[PDB]
């Protein structure tokens, strides 16, 4: 039996590079491409990849010493140094480099003052010990650590390839050096192509377990196509939701699992739009929004409607056990929504504009998600113009990045199993605040490091859905069919979604 | 992460 398998993506590779991937796809890829010092296990537990063990951790809880296993390798057979990782990192927090993933390096001595611009990036309190020795300081004990570790921003790049294409790294397939369980041989465009093909790394240092030859990815926008390609054997999984979903629902192939990932309406909320930055819009917008409905028949996958902006399932109390999102914070109550718009009304004008722009990916569901928004807000909101305009997912991402628009079907999966991954993102200046949403307070209640944390961090999500900083709509179910003979495909409810490290064809 | 694509 042939080791290869075609397996489906939701859209095309955006970035080759740690320090600017921030989507799905590209993380998938780079978490199956390229190894960290830690890689998830099955229970999305941190266990040891490039590191030879776990932190030893000193001082107070604030110094972390790993060592480098031997034998760790970069594709071209030449090893991989603590130096690696120090410049890697310097790369990440350097104001020059613009990198969205900025913030996951805040735990880390000086990456504040670096972001800033008091201090230099060598200030940056890591260093190697010798060529396998890294040792870092942190500003506080930070029990998450060794999680944010195991994230591909995290993951090293190699100093040679690095210093010979400079600013062109990661611009293709042939501008990056990668370490993990296979290469990259196959990809024509970062951005653009709807293909690519990875292959066994016969120079990983844990070559032994592997098996697959090569995986080849299809990304699928139209769910009938996948299905019948599914069918005729020319896919070996298929994405599936609402009919499709009902249909293949009892199917012996068809599997649902739950994601620690939140899909929102971002709101731009800069000055720029007089409608977004009116609170009582915003509150009309978040009561409007039939919840129930949009999961039960559009999705019909197994997500579920949103309680709050941290989904659940996530984040457990190490004292109580109590999961984080368990309060019913937010709930479709369309008479509300018509009284908080008639109550916005009088406080705007109607003539300048009574309009807002709805931004989506152009892929089936979420087009059809962003006409099943647009037909609540209309129906609620009286008078309202509500436009759905579907876009490529390159297009899409820069939009967010300069805010150039209005609300935003988008949404976040969790990195790691804390609240913290999901609150961050709505500080004043985080790189992932698209909206612009800004309250002091809320800043203020995220860096509670007290025996209090999970009290103020579940206070902090009161205070950005009593200001309304942004709409949670449902927590995303991924469902699919998967052919039977698909063996060991490891399934992460954070992080990068899929290892197919110890993938197997049988039978 | 950032997800734009849900199906
Ligand atoms: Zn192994
Ligand atoms: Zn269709
Ligand atoms: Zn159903
Ligand atoms: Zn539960």
């Amino acid at each position: 039996v042939e080791q290869v398998a075609t397996l489906t993506a939701g859209t095309p590779v955006q970035s080759l590079d740690p320090a600017t991937a921030v989507d799905q796809t590209s993380i998938t890829l780079l978490a199956n491409v390229m190894e960290g010092l830690y890689r998830l296990d099955e229970k999305n537990q941190p266990q040891p990849a490039i590191a030879a063990g776990q932190p030893k951790v000193s001082n107070n809880g604030k110094t972390y010493t790993i060592v480098i296993r031997d034998g760790a390798k970069w594709s071209d057979g030449t090893q991989i140094t603590a130096s690696d990782f120090v410049a890697a990192w310097q790369r990440v927090v350097d104001p020059k480099t613009v990198s969205p993933n900025v913030e996951l390096f805040s735990a880390i001595k000086n990456a504040k003052e670096i972001a800033s611009g008091k201090q230099a990036k060598d200030t940056l309190a890591v260093k190697s010990i010798g060529e396998k020795t890294l040792e870092i300081e942190l500003v506080e004990p930070t029990p998450y650590f060794t999680d944010l570790l195991s994230l591909t921003a995290y993951y090293p790049v190699q100093q040679k390839a690095i210093k010979e294409y400079g600013k062109d790294y990661g611009v293709s397939q042939k501008a990056i050096v990668t370490n993990g369980a296979f290469n990259l041989t196959n990809l024509e465009g970062v951005g653009t192509s709807d293909k690519w093909t990875i292959s066994k790394n016969k120079e990983y240092w844990d070559q032994k377990d592997v098996s697959m030859d090569k995986i080849n990815f299809q990304v699928v926008k139209e769910i009938n196509t996948g299905i019948n390609l599914y069918n005729d054997g020319q896919l070996d999984e298929a994405p599936l939701a609402g009919e499709y979903a009902k249909q293949y629902k009892k199917d012996k192939e068809y599997s649902t699992t739950l994601m620690a990932n939140t899909m929102f309406l971002e709101m731009n909320q800069t000055g720029e739009n007089k409608l977004l930055q009116n609170k009582n819009v915003r509150k009309a917008i978040n009561y409007a929004i039939d919840r129930e409905s949009l999961v039960k028949k559009l999705l019909d996958n197994g997500s579920v409607a949103s309680v709050g902006v941290v989904p659940k399932e996530m984040a457990f109390n190490p004292v109580n056990k109590k999961d984080f999102a368990n309060e019913k914070l937010v709930e479709f109550n369309k008479k509300q929504a018509e009284e908080y718009w008639d109550k916005a009304k009088k406080e705007i004008d109607l003539s300048k504009n009574t309009s807002l722009d709805l931004l989506v990916s152009d892929g089936e569901f979420e087009k059809k998600a962003g006409e099943f928004l647009q037909g609540q807000l209309q129906d609620s909101l009286e008078g309202l113009k509500v436009t759905v305009t579907p876009i490529p997912a390159n297009v899409f991402m820069e939009r967010l990045t300069k805010k150039d628009f209005t609300l935003s079907l988008s949404g976040w999966q969790a990195d790691y199993a804390d609240p913290i991954s999901f609150l961050a993102n709505f500080e004043t200046n985080s790189p992932m605040n698209h909206g612009g949403y800004s309250n002091k307070n809320y800043d203020e209640l995220l860096k509670d490091s007290s025996s209090k944390r999970w009290q103020e961090l579940k206070k902090a999500e009161k205070l950005l859905i009593n200001d309304m900083g942004v709409v949670p709509i449902f927590q995303v179910g991924t469902a699919k069919l998967e052919k039977s003979k698909i063996k060991n495909v490891l399934m992460h409810s954070i992080g990068a979604k899929y290892d197919y490290k110890k993938m197997r064809i049988e039978k | 992460l950032v997800t734009l694509v849900f199906v």
